[PDB]
């Protein structure tokens, strides 16, 4: 079975302490003991379980930077393979 | 039957139910099915179909030989080990050491 | 058919209606249109069209198909 | 062998271009001029194509490689290998370019035929 | 504050640039007035009047080196700028005033503003580059995204996105299709290399836009727009109606891509996509395993067709090693005199490839032995069946045969196979439709008959008749299928007409539309159907060995449509109340009586009306371009032109009498269906009296109108 | 299936993740995703892990 | 239709629902399987773009 | 390589020119179509800016933005692909090299 | 309307209790489904007993339609004359002329362009000038 | 290796909500280091590989 | 522009990847052995099992990325060397580039590194397959069974050593070592009780194939007392010797292919073995055997007719495809499809050193990817529905939409759709066959692409759709993000793999 530590310390688990209340008075002679722990997990208000919540820009920025580097390298390689220091711009371009 | 000391696969909460006996019998049917009499494997099902299936490798060999003869008639690619590379592997780096 | 309850945990698309469908549609239309324009430019970069009406292909031009010289 | 396949592909590309360049009213005669002869020359017997093995004689392979070598000699006679078909260092490339300039001057300095 | 400072700085920079360009143009003060000889007053004037110009240069000295540094970081080249020390290079670049030479800030801003102007669109650019590629890409991407983003956008959002994409695609194809049909446009668009096929061979993803492709795409797109407009009506409370619409959009996109094939790989990809789309679409009720059997049968048939097509394409490639369809059509005549040693037989090169193509078409375009999957494919929804039966899955074979027209021209196996098979299939489909009580089954059998007739027309050797028949049959079958689906929806998913009746009073719009569609589709006289039937009968060749059976089957399949159409119309609309009392009485409550009462959806009715009008207009335009005295059709790329057009231009009295005999058989069938008393009635004697009076009046009118007056 | 809720998104999910039975152990509930490829127990950076109470007791007894 | 209850009155016209995957959004275990898979995918994409695109 | 076509005469060419015909010749691609065009570069820059603005708006509204991110990433990728198509020495139907 | 109809009953997808052993002798011969499993193929014409009997019945019934077709063909052939149809007579060098030209060309019987001594006959798909 | 270790150690905090909350409750330099470092190392390695794999340094250029 | 840096970079990259893998394996072994006396998996929060597993996964990923970069460099170097040999025209100069050995690490087994493109393809495919198998092996390893965690790295190291050596003895020894890890995994990780006899049969068949291959290799070595392929080319074998060598190599490789009727071991293994092992066993071992057969066959010139081998491959393909309609077990059907694909692939290289190897390599890669996808789907189903037969599980798409969509996409890919690399490989192989035997090619296309395909689809479709009314209170959940990412990666590999440069294809 699972042997990890559930009570994490890297952050605080958001919990709603008002959902469940433990009985503390007027228990019947044969009544059962109330639950000691009644805290319920509290999810973020604007988190959609139906869609990915990743709203960051790091992945898109990295992809754009990689594409730009690839384009620059392609330009440099086209210049070098043609024996020119920089890309020579043709006067007219026609379809192939 | 589970292997000795089999660690339970508790995916999806380890919520499994009792299987249908007929379903289990059908699942474990082919792996246990066997012929009852020697030679009964031939006449089982369709005799002509079984004969054709068992003779298929010979028919395939004969067809391949006929096709090879036809190719030899027109000088096409033959079922021969064409060692045209003299043993040098495709794109095999051939460099010497200092 | 009369609508019946479906599991909220189940990721089903059975008669799913979104109140904010307008903004989602606008967002999925605009960037898609931009990508389509870029792809159209890329595809029209290399295109072949029949010669215009009244224009005849002089066979001496390199545009005419060439033959492999042995 | 790949170059023979490329020649067949060039003939096919020429046919495809003439398809868009010439209308069906005059495409037949235009193709019957010369193109169909080269298409028939560049066929399965002469080109490996889809055949897994190009079954040719030893002398046939010798002649094919000889023609390829003649084409290579013609291409490198103008220093066209760099950088598409030849990896040449700076000094070697410069010397070859100077020799090519001299050879081009000599060739263009000849009387017409 | 900031805005005022920016305005002042911009004005100063513009004035300085104007002065510099005005002084550096003559090449005299470009360095003299700029680089004044010390003279601290002159230095202050130069760095105070050109300060807006100078500062940018210093700014230009900042980003450039850094960018160069980025280059040195990103390329490990240029050796950075070790020649300088960042204090001389900056000073030189900042002090070099030739950078702002002949540069106008106002001109640059105005040009950038003019770079987003649409007023300079012009029409020649549209002629030079068909924007329909952008529309098709948008439609495909919208369908893919809606499949991927079915949750973010609701049913309304998905419908709006799909409708917008499809309407843009349909609008794009209108002018371009008109130009292709009339101005004789052709195109080959290569979307880069696609896949390596042989050693050194890299086939490119190319598409061929031709007249046949344009016509097929236009017809399919119009039908799909009409269905998607009406599909929302039928699947009103459907659990996955957006899913059904998305599947329909995917199928339409696959059909359009298949019709726009440019290479043999593209045709195979299109066929595979059409097969997969049909397999998934038929599986509308995945929870139902009964339809799964029909879906499996259809998938098996499509896979067999795909295997046959792959074998044919492999043979063609082994023969020529060229995947370009245009080049192959331009080179198909080369290797006609050749054979391939298969097993112990030696068949001609054209014969085997043609047989494979014909078999693959017969598997797709339902023929004898392969039409079983077509009738069983009725388990799909109403719009799905309307799309599949009218075109695409049904029009694949005709389009494939027309695309490879030169290849099919010189095949003896095709010569003997096409006429007999087409006539037999048409006759069988007509006879089957004449006996089907289910609306879906009757429509499928009529579609099979129409496919057989189209195959027979393809055997005639005239492409224009085939194209006209395809367009008219597709439009009319789509309309009829929509009407039948609406009737079934009113009947609570009941397709059989044996338990239907009295629906004309319930659905007047549906009754009238069904009447018009049955008049057009059934080949009835005095319509597009009659014209198509006459054209098909004109072009028959008499050299066929099985000519008698072929002619008999053609006549029988031609005569059978009217009976089925009339039977369906009368049974659904004007027969006895054979439907359940619940279907009528529940809507017969007085409470429902209001200004919005309707047995069908107003959106569906309007879509049907618009589709019918557009189809009529397009058919009129096609008849004008083709059937008129002046042949306005572009080059069909066919070198085999028959003299059958002479009969259409000027026939003899023999063909006139043959057509008269056919019309007389049709009129006899109409009279029989008009007065046959299949059941006893209060007016059975009155029906006989009416029929006798009609016969007498017709005789009198024939006598008086031709001889008396 | 209607009452099913694995992540406790539509309905509150107690931290105990179960109501312990009066005669059954309060063992941890089986997670829906049983991926055992979990990294080492990660504590926050610069965490004081010295035994504070034990150090206080050592100071007291010394 | 005759009596078509709009989404305001419809008790069964569902909005977005259903979990994207079986993973718990509030999981506390330091699982790295999804992160490793994303890293592998991103590495493949970057390697394709950086030295093979042009 | 050879011309591959049946030769004609300049006198016949002039005679046809007197009739109003033309010889179809390649034309330069419009700046909107040219991948080496300032118009293409400005269009890419404007598209990138609008994509960033739309990403912000979708973050404010929750609408899908993966399509915008893909379009922005492909903005340089599309230019690279077009330039690669242009720089190739092979020809299919276009002007001869 | 007028009746608060409950939710759709679960009986709409009844669970099938397999009463007969699905023997391995019929593997994949029955489409299995937790609700209403079916046979792999459907024979809605079960009134016809066997394939041979069904074929005999179909051939017996098709005789009437064959006779009707024969009657139509006879009525057409006894009331019509042969027509004048064919390829375009003014164009003899097209589909017709090209065939004879190719049959007179026989370029597939020439020598190799490089002297390889291999002709079109040296192929599985070999040219044949006398088909 | 550094990029793989950093990305694993930065995005494998737990569930989606746990990762979001933890990354939110982090210093701005800490967030930048978590973001920049894993991508920066991979990008630099890719740049070095691309530079090595090409021959742009040839001196016979004009 | 081809400088000596590229060759040196490629050689150093290969050597460094091998040495880094060796160092990681040594570190992991030291950690595992020296952190516990019994070396059992610690059933506690602080355990070395998590650290060892993370180390193995991260090392595999890093080595895969480094191997991708090194394989790109090696392809560039091979293209440059091939051009340079073809570049030289004047007879005065010849290709003479003598490189020195690196100082940081020594040569593996004191042998120089030789590079082939097929070796790099096999290494990359094996790396990806082993990563997938290890990711799917989480639910199998437990206390006292965590020792098998590093077996995949050992197999990867063996493959790297084999695909970089030029000695036939080294190649044969490396090819023989993989049997022990496979037997150990089968005997200790399989959950099925019937898997004992299955493992025994698999070991027996693999040992028979190894014995045949070893007899052939010993004959070859004794015939010419040398250990170089160049020296082998410098010698000619007699007619009987060549025939016997070819027959023995074919028999061993076909027993390890597998081929009919030596496919009972493969069938039983795929029926009973653990999902991760079966994914790795089908993905890698068959490819290694094919690569060995191709390497040995090219190095030996044979004048005999390949009709026997071609007919054997065709008959095996036909037999594997025909049995699909009767397979109700998803694993069994996937095994039959994989057997058919393996027979088709082995059919390609029967034309000797002709231009048929590229199609075989492409088909091997496509089959590996498809088999990986199918095994992952089967494993996910057996984890969710706790079953592998279609009779007890139906209507998956109704309760598992993502799984149903993935299954449909996998079926579409397995159909050899035009966009997939299976289409290109099928086109090449069918073109070669029709060039040799047209009717045989048409028959092969008719059977596998339709009959076996129809059977696989009907078996897959019946489970794909339906209504899972059974076991309502125990219904399974949707696929985890790990499985979704694995499926996406597999699809991306299958699709984008067709866009690779044609210099090698
Ligand atoms: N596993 C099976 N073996 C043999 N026959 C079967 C099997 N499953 C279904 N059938 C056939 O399908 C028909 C349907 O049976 P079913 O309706 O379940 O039984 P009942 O009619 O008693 O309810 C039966 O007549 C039976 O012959």
């Amino acid at each position: 079975r699972q042997n990890f530590a559930k009570n994490i310390t890297t952050t605080d688990i958001p919990k709603d302490s008002h959902h469940f209340a433990a009985k503390r008075s007027g228990f019947t002679q044969t009544e059962q003991a109330p639950f000691a722990y009644n805290d319920v997990y509290q999810y973020p208000k604007d988190y959609k379980p139906w869609n990915y919540n990743y709203k960051g820009n790091g992945v898109l920025l990295a992809l754009f930077l990689g594409s730009a580097f690839s384009l620059v390298a392609y330009e440099r390689s086209y210049a070098s393979k043609t024996g020119r220091y920089q890309r020579k711009v043709q006067q007219n371009y026609y379809q192939i | 039957h589970y292997v000795p000391d089999n660690y339970p696969d508790a995916l999806s909460g380890f919520r499994i139910a009792y299987r249908d006996p007929f379903e289990v019998q059908h699942v474990f049917a082919y792996e246990n099915w066997e012929y009852q009499y020697d030679g009964q494997w031939w006449s089982m099902g369709s005799l002509a179909c079984n004969v054709l299936f068992f003779c298929t490798p010979l028919f395939l060999y004969l067809i391949l030989q006929v096709e090879e003869l036809n190719s030899e008639k027109r000088g096409g690619t033959s079922n021969k080990f064409y060692h045209n590379n003299a043993g040098f592997f495709h794109f095999q780096i051939y460099d010497n050491k200092q | 058919f009369q609508k019946y309850p479906i599991p909220r945990y189940l990721h089903v698309g059975q008669w799913i209606v979104n109140k904010n469908w307008k903004w989602n549609t606008f967002h999925m239309f605009f960037p898609t249109a931009i990508l389509c324009f870029m792809v159209w430019r890329n595809s029209m970069i290399s295109t072949a069209k029949p010669p215009n009406y009244g224009e005849y292909v002089d066979p001496q031009s390199p545009v005419a198909p060439k033959a492999i010289k042995y | 062998e790949l170059f023979l396949n490329e020649y067949r592909k060039r003939i096919n590309n020429e046919v495809r271009r003439a398809a868009i360049l010439t209308p069906t009213s005059s495409l037949r005669e235009k193709m019957n001029h010369k193109i169909a002869d080269q298409i028939l020359d560049l066929s399965s017997p002469h080109v490996r194509g889809a055949h897994f093995q190009a079954v040719r004689s030893w002398t046939d392979a010798s002649k094919i490689v000889n023609y390829v070598e003649e084409k290579q000699t013609k291409i490198n006679k103008y220093g066209l290998q760099f950088p598409l078909l030849g990896n040449m260092t700076e000094e070697q490339c410069a010397s070859k370019e100077d020799e090519v300039y001299q050879r081009l001057l000599k060739e263009m300095q000849k009387p017409p035929k | 504050l900031f805005l005022l400072f920016f305005i002042v700085n911009l004005y100063w920079f513009n004035s300085g640039l104007i002065f510099f360009n005005s002084v550096y143009k003559i090449h005299h003060d470009a360095w003299t007035l700029i680089f004044q000889t010390d003279s601290i007053l002159n230095k202050l004037k130069i760095y105070f009047f050109l300060l807006p110009l100078y500062i940018s240069s210093f700014i230009h000295s900042i980003s450039t080196w850094y960018y160069n540094y980025i280059l040195n970081f990103l390329l490990f080249s240029e050796n950075l700028n070790t020649n300088t020390n960042f204090v001389d290079y900056i000073t030189y670049n900042t002090l070099l005033l030739s950078k702002f030479e002949d540069f106008n800030l106002f001109v640059y801003i105005k040009t950038l503003l003019i770079t987003f102007d649409i007023r300079q669109i012009n029409l020649d650019f549209l002629n030079e580059y068909p924007i329909i590629l952008l529309t098709g890409l948008l439609f495909l991407f919208t369908t893919i995204f809606s499949l991927i983003c079915l949750s973010y956008l609701g049913l309304y959002g998905v419908f709006i996105l799909n409708l917008a994409s499809i309407l843009l695609f349909w609008l794009s194809m209108l002018y371009y299709f008109n130009l292709i049909v009339s101005e004789n446009y052709y195109y080959y668009i290569s979307l880069g290399k696609w896949m390596y096929l042989s050693n050194g061979f890299r086939v490119s993803f190319d598409l061929l836009i031709d007249l046949t492709s344009i016509s097929f795409s236009f017809l399919t797109l119009t039908i799909g727009v009409f269905v998607y407009i009406y599909t929302f009506s039928y699947f009103r409370y459907e659990p996955l109606v957006e899913r059904l619409i998305l599947f329909l959009n995917s199928f339409m996109i696959s059909m359009i891509l298949l019709v726009s094939s440019g290479n043999f790989i593209v045709l195979f990809l299109g066929w595979e996509l059409i097969g997969l789309t049909s397999f998934f679409l038929i599986n509308f009720w995945s929870t139902r395993v009964g339809t799964l059997k029909a879906a499996f049968k259809a998938f098996s048939f499509n896979k067999l067709s795909d295997l046959f097509l792959f074998f044919a394409i492999l043979i063609i490639f082994s023969t020529t090693y060229n995947l370009d369809i245009l080049s192959f059509n331009n080179q198909i005549y080369l290797y006609e005199s050749y054979n391939i040693d298969m097993f112990y037989w030696s068949i001609n090169l054209i014969e085997i490839i043609s047989f494979f193509f014909i078999s693959c078409a017969f598997i797709k375009s339902a023929q004898f032995g392969a039409h079983i999957w077509l009738p069983d494919s009725m388990e799909a929804p109403v719009p799905a069946s309307a799309l599949i039966h009218s075109a695409t899955l049904v029009s694949a074979g005709i389009y494939l045969l027309l695309r490879l027209s030169p290849l099919f021209e010189l095949s003896k196996y095709a010569y003997f196979i096409l006429p007999l098979i087409g006539s037999v299939t048409a006759f069988y489909g007509g006879l089957v439709s004449a006996f089907q009580s289910d609306t879906k089954k009757t429509l499928a059998y009529s579609t099979i008959s129409h496919c057989g007739f189209l195959m027979v027309s393809y055997s005639t050797g005239v492409l224009e008749f085939v194209i006209l028949y395809l367009y008219v049959h597709g439009f009319f079958k789509a309309a009829t299928f929509l009407c039948v689906g609406n009737v079934n929806r009113f009947n609570r998913n009941i397709q059989d007409f044996k338990r239907m009746g009295g629906f004309y009073k319930y659905l007047p719009f549906e009754c009238l539309a069904s009447f018009v569609c049955m008049i057009n589709l059934s080949g009835l006289p005095l319509t597009l159907g009659f014209y198509i039937k006459h054209l098909l009968f004109i072009g028959l060749v008499e050299s066929y060995t099985l000519y008698p059976l072929i002619f008999s089957s053609l006549i029988l399949g031609a005569i059978a449509g009217v009976f089925y159409s009339y039977r369906l119309f009368y049974s659904i609309f004007f027969d006895t109340k054979k439907g359940k009392k619940a279907i009528y009485l529940q809507a017969s409550r007085i409470i429902l009586n209001s200004k919005f009462y309707s047995n069908t959806s107003l959106a569906s009715n309007l879509s049907i009306t618009f589709l019918v009008l557009i189809s009529y207009t397009v058919i009129l335009y096609l008849y004008c371009t083709t059937l008129n005295n002046y042949y306005s059709l572009s080059d069909l790329k066919s070198i085999y032109i028959n003299n059958a057009y002479s009969y259409f231009y000027k026939p003899d009295y023999n063909f006139l009498n043959a057509v008269s005999i056919l019309n007389w058989f049709v009129i006899i069938l109409l009279i029989s269906v008009i007065y046959l008393n299949w059941r006893w009635s209060y007016y059975y004697t009155k029906s006989i009296d009416s029929l006798s009076k009609f016969i007498l009046f017709s005789f009198f009118f024939f006598i008086f109108s031709k001889y008396i007056l | 299936l209607l009452k099913f809720d694995p992540f406790g998104f539509y309905s509150p999910k107690l931290l105990s993740e179960n109501r312990p039975e009066e005669a059954m152990p309060f063992y941890e509930d089986y997670p829906q995703n049983d991926s055992h490829w979990n990294l080492w127990e990660q504590f926050p950076e610069d965490f004081e892990d010295s035994n504070a109470e034990r150090e206080a007791i050592l100071k007291s007894n010394k | 239709d005759a009596y078509y209850h709009d989404d305001t009155h419809e008790g069964l016209m569902n909005e977005p629902h259903g979990y994207l995957t079986m993973d718990d959004p509030m999981d506390l275990r330091p699982n790295y399987e999804k992160s490793a898979l994303e890293l592998l995918f991103l590495v493949s994409g970057g390697a394709i773009l950086a030295l093979m695109l042009g | 390589m050879q011309n591959a076509y049946p030769e004609i005469t300049d006198q016949h060419r002039e005679f046809l020119k007197k009739q109003g015909l033309k010889v179809y010749e390649p034309k330069p691609l419009p700046d909107q179509i040219n991948p080496f065009s300032k118009t293409y570069w400005i269009t890419n820059a404007f598209i990138i800016g609008v994509s960033f603005l739309a990403r912000r708006h979708a973050l404010k509204v929750g609408a899908p933005r993966i399509f915008w991110s893909g379009c922005i990433v492909g903005v340089p990728l599309a230019a690279i692909i077009s330039r690669g198509k242009s720089d190739q020495l092979d020809e299919l139907v276009g002007a001869r090299k | 309307h007028g009746w608060d109809r409950p939710d759709v009953p679960l009986s709409f997808n009844p669970l099938y209790v397999h009463k007969r052993e699905l023997s391995i002798f019929d593997t994949n011969m029955w489409m299995y489904d937790q609700v209403y499993p079916e046979y792999v193929i459907s024979y809605n014409e079960i009134h016809l007993v066997d394939q041979w009997k069904g074929l005999k019945e179909s051939f017996s019934q098709s005789a009437y339609w064959w006779a009707m077709m024969a009657m139509v063909f006879g009525f057409y052939f006894i009331n019509t004359t042969p027509r004048q149809l064919g390829i375009d007579t003014n164009d003899l060098k097209g589909f017709l002329g090209e065939y004879y030209g190719q049959y007179k060309k026989r370029s597939g019987i020439r020598s190799n362009f490089l002297g390889l001594d291999v002709t079109g006959e040296n192929s599985i798909i070999q040219p044949n000038y006398d088909r | 290796s550094v990029g793989s270790l950093s990305y694993i150690f930065y995005n494998s905090v737990g569930g989606k909500v746990i990762r979001d909350r933890i990354r939110a409750s982090m210093p701005f330099p800490k967030r930048v280091l978590v973001q920049v470092l894993p991508f920066v190392a991979l990008g630099t390695a890719l740049i070095i590989s691309r530079r090595g794999i090409e021959g742009h340094n040839h001196g016979y250029k004009q | 522009m081809f400088n000596l840096n590229t060759i040196y970079l490629s050689r150093i990259f290969i050597e460094f990847n091998f040495y880094f893998l060796f160092f990681l394996f040594l570190i992991s072994s030291i950690i595992f052995y020296f952190s516990k006396i019994i070396s059992i998996q610690n059933l506690n929060q602080n355990s070395v099992f998590n650290f060892l597993k993370l180390a193995n996964i991260f090392g595999i990923l890093i080595s895969f990325f480094i191997h991708i970069i090194s394989f790109w460099f090696y392809c560039i170097y091979s293209y440059n060397l091939s051009l340079n040999i073809f570049s030289d025209i004047n007879l005065y100069n010849s290709n003479s580039i003598e490189l020195l050995n690196n100082s940081l690490l020594p040569n593996y087994f004191k042998s120089n590194i030789t590079i082939d493109f097929f070796g790099l393809i096999l290494l990359t495919l094996a790396y990806i397959v082993g990563f997938v198998s290890i990711l799917a092996l989480d639910t199998r390893l437990y206390w006292k069974n965590i020792k098998y965690i590093f077996s995949f790295t050992i197999f990867l190291l063996i493959v790297y050593v084999y695909v970089t050596v030029s000695n036939i003895l080294l190649f044969f020894m490396c090819y023989e070592l993989l049997l022990i890890p496979s037997f150990l995994i089968v005997y200790f990780v399989s959950p099925s009780r019937r898997a004992i006899q299955a493992s025994l049969y698999f070991v027996i068949w693999t040992q028979l194939g190894s014995l045949l291959v070893l007899i052939a290799i010993s004959y070859i070595i004794s015939i010419t007392n040398t250990y170089e392929f160049n020296d082998l080319k410098y010698f000619n074998f007699t007619n009987s010797e060549s025939t016997i060598i070819i027959f023995l190599i074919f028999l061993g490789f076909g027993f390890k292919a597998p081929i009919w009727p030596f496919h009972y071991w493969l069938t039983k293994t795929h029926v009973e073995a653990p999902s991760g092992f079966s994914i790795y066993l089908s993905g890698f071992l068959v490819k290694t055997a094919l690569y060995g057969f191709y390497k040995f066959n090219t190095s030996i010139f044979i004048d005999i007719d390949s009709s026997i081998f071609i007919a054997i491959c065709i008959m095996g393909v036909v037999d594997s495809s025909l049995k699909m309609w009767g397979q109700t077990d998803l694993k069994k059907l996937v095994a039959y499809g994989t057997i058919q694909e393996m027979n088709i692939i082995y059919l390609a290289f029967c034309w000797g050193d002709s231009c048929a190897i590229l199609g075989g390599i492409l088909f091997s890669a496509t089959h590996a990817f498809l088999s990986a996808l199918m095994f992952f789907l089967v494993d996910c189903i057996y984890r969710r529905y706790h079953t592998r037969s279609l009779v007890e599980v139906n209507g998956i798409l109704h309760i598992t939409p993502n799984l149903g969509l993935s299954i449909l996409f996998m079926l579409v890919f397995f159909s050899g759709i035009p966009g997939t690399i299976k289409f290109i490989s099928e086109f090449y192989i069918f073109s070669g066959l029709l060039e040799a035997s047209p009717f045989i090619c048409f028959i092969l296309m008719l059977v596998a692409n339709v009959l076996g395909l129809i059977g696989f689809s009907k078996s897959w479709f019946n489970a794909t759709f339906g209504m899972p009314k059974k076991n309502t209170k125990y219904l399974p959940m949707d696929l985890s993000f790990k499985e979704s990412y694995i499926i996406l990666y597999c699809f991306f590999f299958l699709f984008i793999f067709s866009y690779f440069s044609s210099i090698f294809f």
